[PDB]
């Protein structure tokens, strides 16, 4: 109850990108701070849509279940829309760790039933079957504040 | 009389606490939300919140004079918005999952 | 501004020290009290590569307004790299 | 807009990045700020091909789709130690590929 769009019924109007080569979950944050997953975006198509202002939105790989950057930022919000009325969110690749990058790439080409077959440190395991959800990076940016 | 107490536990309960029935937990203020032809058209407000308050309170005498007072607000909706306006759209999600758990309705006494 | 990367096998990689200094492990063993070379006697020249190529891509590519390309791992180098960069920290 | 290569002989590698509108000659020069070595006792190969000193890094294929940051290009180098030789040292390494249960 914190992390939440506010109940508004103003118009924003936002248009969505997808630069990234991923398919990509938009999923907009309900007035209670819940994953709303949205129309899936295949990769390089852009679609105009509807939105109020004070809502607030974060993109996903809806298959590999990893993030994604608008606007360079983990989060969206709509800006002030007059005179320039469609409000414009770019979704790219994060800058990936090298680390999580290898971590994704192993899990798309494992089945996720062995992970432990492989010849890795014990510590390693619960890394890989860590899986980049959703709501487990919603907490880091509920501290987020400052 | 164990209707008017499935429908107000259970049925009742899980509606309200969902995402998009907060508008329909109070009845319309026409001059603060800019429109005065909502009682002119609809003439059935009987509804949004004064669901619950008469279903405690035991003003519907059985197990289906409650629930028509259900289908009156969704269709109300209906009624004065456009089909395909956000306040329909969320309408319909209520609608659709009030019949999905009354499809296991228990007896009337 | 470069600094020496050596692998177990031998293979010698000049890379910018900005660019390794990406990597914790660099990062900390470049010393906060103090010269610019280091080896590593278990990761190969090979494994080593990508490493050094993440990192002209992990400075590249960091809060850039040009679309973010996807990085390549080849499936059988893979296993490796995830234990190099477990322990480069990056 | 920039090409990004590296520069190889034997157990030794060069990470860096040029502009495509250079010259090899422009590229040798600052190979000297890193191994020291006159330009003139240095050429680059293009995995068997000469180098003239006189064609630009596009001029020599080397574009934006081929030497990429995540994929950089291949390009050669060799020396003369008195007189002139010492092609190619090519000086590769090899990877486990066994996908145990991949
Ligand atoms: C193609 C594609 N590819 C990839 S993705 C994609 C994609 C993207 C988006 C979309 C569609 N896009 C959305 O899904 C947007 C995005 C995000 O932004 C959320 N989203 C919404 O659309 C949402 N909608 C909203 O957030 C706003 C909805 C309001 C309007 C304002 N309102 C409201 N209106 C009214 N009327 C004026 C109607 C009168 C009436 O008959 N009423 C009868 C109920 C009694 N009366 C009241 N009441 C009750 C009074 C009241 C009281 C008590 N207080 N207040 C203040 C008032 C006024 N309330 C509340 C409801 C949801 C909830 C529908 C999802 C589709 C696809």
């Amino acid at each position: 109850p914190v992390l939440r769009s506010v109940n508004s019924r103003e118009p924003s109007q936002v248009i969505f990108c997808n630069r990234s080569p991923r398919v990509v979950l938009p999923v907009w944050l309900n007035f209670d701070g819940e994953p709303q997953p949205y129309p899936t975006l295949p990769p390089g198509t852009g679609r105009r849509i509807h939105s109020y202002r004070g809502h607030l939105w974060l993109f996903r790989d809806a298959g590999t279940h990893d993030g994604l950057l608008v606007n360079q930022t983990e989060l969206f919000v709509p800006s002030l829309n007059v005179d320039g009325q469609p409000i414009f969110a770019n979704i790219t690749l994060p800058v990936y760790t090298l680390k999580e990058r290898c971590l994704q790439v192993v899990r798309s080409l494992v089945k996720p039933e062995n992970y432990r077959r492989l010849d890795i440190v014990r510590s390693l395991y619960e890394d890989l079957e860590d899986h980049p959800n959703v709501q487990k990076d919603l907490e880091r940016l509920t501290q987020e504040r400052i | 009389t164990n209707q008017l107490q499935y429908l107000l536990r259970v049925v009742l309960k899980t509606l309200w606490k969902h995402q998009f029935a907060w508008p329909f937990q109070q009845p319309v203020d026409a001059v603060k939300l800019n429109l005065p032809d909502y009682y002119k058209i609809i003439k059935t407000p009987m509804d949004m919140g004064t669901i619950k308050k008469r279903l405690e309170n035991n003003y519907y005498w059985n197990a289906q004079e409650c629930i028509q007072d259900f289908n009156t607000m969704f269709t109300n909706c209906y009624i004065y918005n456009k089909p395909g306006d956000d306040i329909v759209l969320m309408a319909e999600a209520l609608e659709k999952l009030f019949l999905q758990k009354i499809n296991e309705l228990p007896t009337e006494e | 501004m470069y600094v020496k990367l050596i692998s177990s096998d031998g293979h010698e990689f000049i890379v910018k020290r900005e660019h390794a200094l990406t990597s914790g492990t660099i990062k900390a063993m470049l010393s906060g009290p103090g010269t610019n070379e280091v080896n590593f006697r278990e990761i190969p020249s090979h494994v080593l590569s990508k490493v050094c190529m993440y990192f002209t891509y992990k400075v590249r590519y960091t809060n850039s307004s040009t679309e973010i390309p996807e990085f390549p791992i080849a499936p059988e180098i893979a296993l490796e790299l995830l234990m190099a960069a477990n322990f480069l920290d990056c | 807009m920039d090409v990004f290569l590296m520069i190889r002989r034997h157990k030794t590698t060069i990470f860096t990045d040029a502009k495509e509108s250079s010259t090899v000659f422009e590229l040798k020069r600052i190979v000297e700020g890193i191994l020291k070595r006159p330009p003139d006792e240095q050429r680059l190969y293009k995995d068997d091909q000469l180098l003239d000193d006189g064609k630009t890094l596009g001029e020599c294929g080397f574009t934006s789709q081929t030497a990429r940051p995540q994929a950089p290009a291949t390009v050669g180098l060799a020396f003369r130690a008195d007189d002139t030789f010492e092609a190619l040292c090519i000086e590769p390494f090899s990877s486990p590929p066994e996908l145990p249960d991949v």
